[PDB]
């Protein structure tokens, strides 16, 4: 009919496979009608030039989250299916590269020499595909190594009030990884991937500058998604960082991924979800926020002997927004992670730097990922510190303290001063084993509290001068034998009068 | 307000159409035109039923309306005002739904009732007739109302019958009795 | 050609306009509705489809007659910039509110910038 012909005239003339037409857009979240060959999690190329992946598939409207800005999108445009679930180039070339979420070099060190591409979501290594955690990981902070050991594969959460040099605690780990990196044997090396999500371009710029200053960008990869850059790209940013890590892990290389801060990932998913209009959960975070964090974190592992040796180690960082340990985003992560390394703001002011709150800091997986020697010296270090804490409470109720209590107190004070150590100064195990030996064997108890730091500096210098043979052995065999214990005992005694 | 109120949107349209055309006392005309346009939608099976999908604009929609009155200008006109309304409210996916709903209201106005004899298999015509007679005889069909008793085949209901009309049913079926029987022997 | 529209709604200072043609101002374009208050400058923030945008109104919404013509300024609101901005007090949409006459400006720049 003339009617039927005219209907053909007004017909869409697209089968809406490989294409579909935008129909409402704004708030950075488009909504398209069409795309009936859409694959979930696929990347869809807007004809504005924008690409946005698609996260919501509705019974007529595919909800495509823009990666770009909406000021280039205009309603009624066609979007054409990329036909690919999101994937990033992964390779050796990422070493010494800052890259944005879509893997574009944003430091302009030109193209990434990518040996593969990988996918944003990848199922975690199974029960059978893992072997138990043997190797240590040292941050060169005396407190971390001694109190809450880090092992390859293990997930340890750095948690504590925001911007208490939150970035810096993690950065210290990167700095001590200079010692293995400079050396040889890649199974003893950790390549380091520092992921910075939601931080200002200037903050990132400071990070790259510090890393270049310590020449640690000779082994670092920086995956970035700055604050300005879109919320979908921010949501995608930890998961594609993970993919970059998995390439190292897969190659059998042991590496470590810092995810700073996941707290901003949660905000990103919040924005995204609430503008995909999924019903929001407690604290305005949907329920699969627990899932979001869990799937991300469990892709760190120490692979079974069968499946090589490579271990991605993870250090998530959650910046607590009040120190409320019951906040939803903190609660979820705490359950997920293998250890928690709580910091305390007051202790930062108290001058304990790093400000690790030793009592709130735990490592569930525990010792079997720290140097055998260091295990020996720090044997009762935990107990002493805990006793110091208990005693300290008693001391502040001003009750008369007997000498036995004051033995604890005196030992305790020295230990606290021993923990302190200014930022950006890693310390090798060979020179942490003596200091902890000295403390636990009470050689520090005598010397005056004010000059403990001076003594520490000097003690190390003395061992460097005289018992540098002893130091070489502590490095080489990494366990204190009877002979070493006696040598070390004598050495400490020798410099016990300073 | 006119008898029988079908709750639910699109039947809010139907109710309006019904009541409007009842008050214009041109329900047969409306019904007839509705059948014709429903038929011409069905008989425009591609490119006029497969483009009842939303995507078209208001302006593109207006030209769809023009095509609808182009297919036959034998339309009642109250239903042409309804067509305009549906275009303006930008829904027409539920167009035949509204037609069907108007049909229920209309044939309620006529008095006609529908029933059902779901069974596992199509029964005797004798059974059909006897039940139709019986239902008409019984107070169940009040009279001044008619019964289109429809046997349907539902193999899922094993044998039996269920007589249905006026939201009142008598279900003498083997499956249901079996259910109660199985249960009584679980005691 | 002037991209006309009408004011479908005035729900607070979040007026919604309905462009009546397929020429559709993009998100972060700016529109002027002329009023006996001079005009109101609004900025397109959503397209709600079927050529009905939802626009933030950057000037006070009072007395708007629902169904009031709109005209498209195009692109973000363009302020006036210069070294001649010095000493001037410049309004939200950019006007000489220090009233030393019209701001002499060479280049006018869009409010939104990446």
């Amino acid at each position: 009919s003339i009617l039927e012909e005219r209907i053909k005239g007004v017909s869409d003339e697209a089968n809406l496979n490989e294409t579909g037409r935008v129909l409402a857009v704004g708030d950075g979240i488009a909504r398209v009608f069409g795309l009936n060959n859409i694959q979930a999690e696929e990347l869809v190329e807007f004809s504005s030039g924008v690409k946005g992946m698609a996260l919501n598939l509705e019974p007529g409207q595919v909800g495509i989250v823009l990666f770009g800005s909406d000021r280039l999108v205009k309603e009624g445009e066609l979007v054409k299916r990329t036909g690919n679930i999101v994937d990033v180039p992964v390779g050796p070339g990422l070493l010494g590269r800052v890259v944005d979420a879509l893997g574009n070099p944003i430091d302009g060190k030109g193209p990434i020499d990518a040996a593969g591409r990988s996918r944003a979501q990848v199922k975690a290594p199974g029960i059978l595909p893992r072997r138990s955690v043997h190797e240590p990981v040292q941050t060169g902070l005396k407190a971390v190594d001694a109190l809450v050991p880090i092992g390859r594969g293990q997930r340890e959460l750095i948690i504590g009030d925001r911007q208490t040099g939150k970035t810096a605690v993690a950065l210290d780990t990167i700095l001590n990884q200079k010692r293995w990196n400079n050396g040889s044997d890649e199974s003893k090396k950790l390549y380091c991937v520092y992921v910075a999500v939601g931080q200002k371009r200037s903050t990132v710029a400071q990070l790259v500058q510090t890393l270049e200053q310590h020449d640690a960008m000779k082994y670092s990869i920086i995956v970035a998604a700055t604050a300005s850059e879109a919320a979908p790209l921010q949501y995608l940013a930890p998961f594609t960082a993970a993919s970059i890590g998995e390439w190292f892990r897969d190659n059998g290389k042991h590496a470590l991924i810092v995810y700073d801060d996941l707290s901003k990932q949660a905000v990103a998913y919040r924005q995204l979800s609430l503008l995909l209009r999924r019903p929001p959960g407690r604290e305005a975070y949907p329920g699969d926020v627990f899932y979001l964090h869990s799937r991300l974190l469990e892709r760190a592992a120490k692979l079974s002997e069968k499946e090589g040796s490579g271990s991605l180690t993870a250090l998530p960082v959650i910046e607590t927004q009040g120190g409320d340990v019951s906040a939803y985003i903190p609660t979820n992560v705490i359950s997920i992670t293998d250890g928690q390394i709580f910091l305390e703001a007051e202790l930062f002011y108290k001058g304990i730097r790093p400000a690790i709150n030793v009592g709130l800091s735990v490592s569930r997986v525990g010792s079997a990922a720290q140097v055998k020697a260091l295990k020996q010296v720090a044997g009762s270090l935990k107990l002493f510190l805990a006793q110091y804490r208990e005693v300290a409470a008693f001391a502040q109720f001003g009750s008369d303290l007997d000498a036995s209590t004051k033995q604890t107190l005196v030992r305790g004070e020295r230990l606290t001063q021993l923990l302190k150590q200014n930022q950006y100064s890693p310390l090798a195990t060979e020179e942490q084993v003596p200091l902890i030996y000295a403390g636990v064997n009470g050689h520090l108890d005598g010397i005056e509290l004010s000059r403990i730091g001076e003594f520490e500096s000097s003690f190390l210098s003395y061992l460097k001068s005289n018992h540098n043979e002893l130091l070489t052995e502590i490095r080489e065999k990494g366990e204190l034998s009877k002979e070493l214990l006696a040598s070390l005992k004598s050495a400490t005694e020798s410099f016990v009068a300073t | 307000p006119p008898p029988v109120r079908l709750f639910g949107v699109e039947g809010t349209y139907a109710t309006a159409l019904y009541q409007a055309a009842a008050k214009n006392s041109s329900i047969d005309a409306a019904f007839q035109s509705l059948q014709k346009v429903e038929s011409t939608v069905k008989k425009n099976p591609k490119l006029g039923h497969l483009l009842l999908n939303p995507a078209l604009s208001l302006k593109d929609r207006n030209s769809v309306i023009d095509a609808i009155v182009e297919t036959h200008k034998n339309l009642d006109g109250y239903v042409v005002n309804l067509l305009k309304v549906l275009s303006e409210n930008n829904r027409l996916g539920c167009f035949e739904k509204i037609a069907s709903d108007f049909g229920v209201l209309n044939d309620a106005h006529n008095g006609l009732l529908k029933g059902t004899v779901t069974s596992a298999e199509p029964l005797d015509p004798k059974s059909f007739k006897r039940i139709e007679k019986a239902l008409s005889a019984s107070k169940l069909v009040g009279q001044g109302k008619s019964l289109k008793l429809e046997n349907v085949v539902k193999p899922e209901i094993k044998g039996g019958l269920i007589v249905e009309l006026g939201d009142k049913t008598v279900d003498l079926s083997i499956s249901t009795k079996i259910q109660k029987l199985n249960k009584v022997l679980e005691d | 050609t002037p991209i006309t529209g009408k004011v479908t709604a005035v729900i607070g200072a979040i007026v919604d306009v309905h462009f009546e043609q397929s020429e559709l101002p993009a998100i972060l374009n700016a529109l002027e509705i002329k009023t006996p208050q001079g005009k109101l400058v609004l900025e397109v923030a959503q397209h709600l489809g079927e050529n009905t945008v939802r626009t933030i109104a950057m000037d006070g919404t009072e007395g708007l007659v629902r169904g009031e013509k709109v005209l498209d300024t195009g692109g973000p609101i363009s302020v006036p910039v210069g070294r001649e901005t010095l000493g001037r007090i410049i309004n939200v949409i950019g006007e000489p509110i220090d009233e030393r006459g019209p701001i002499k400006s060479k280049l006018r720049k869009p409010i939104h910038a990446d």
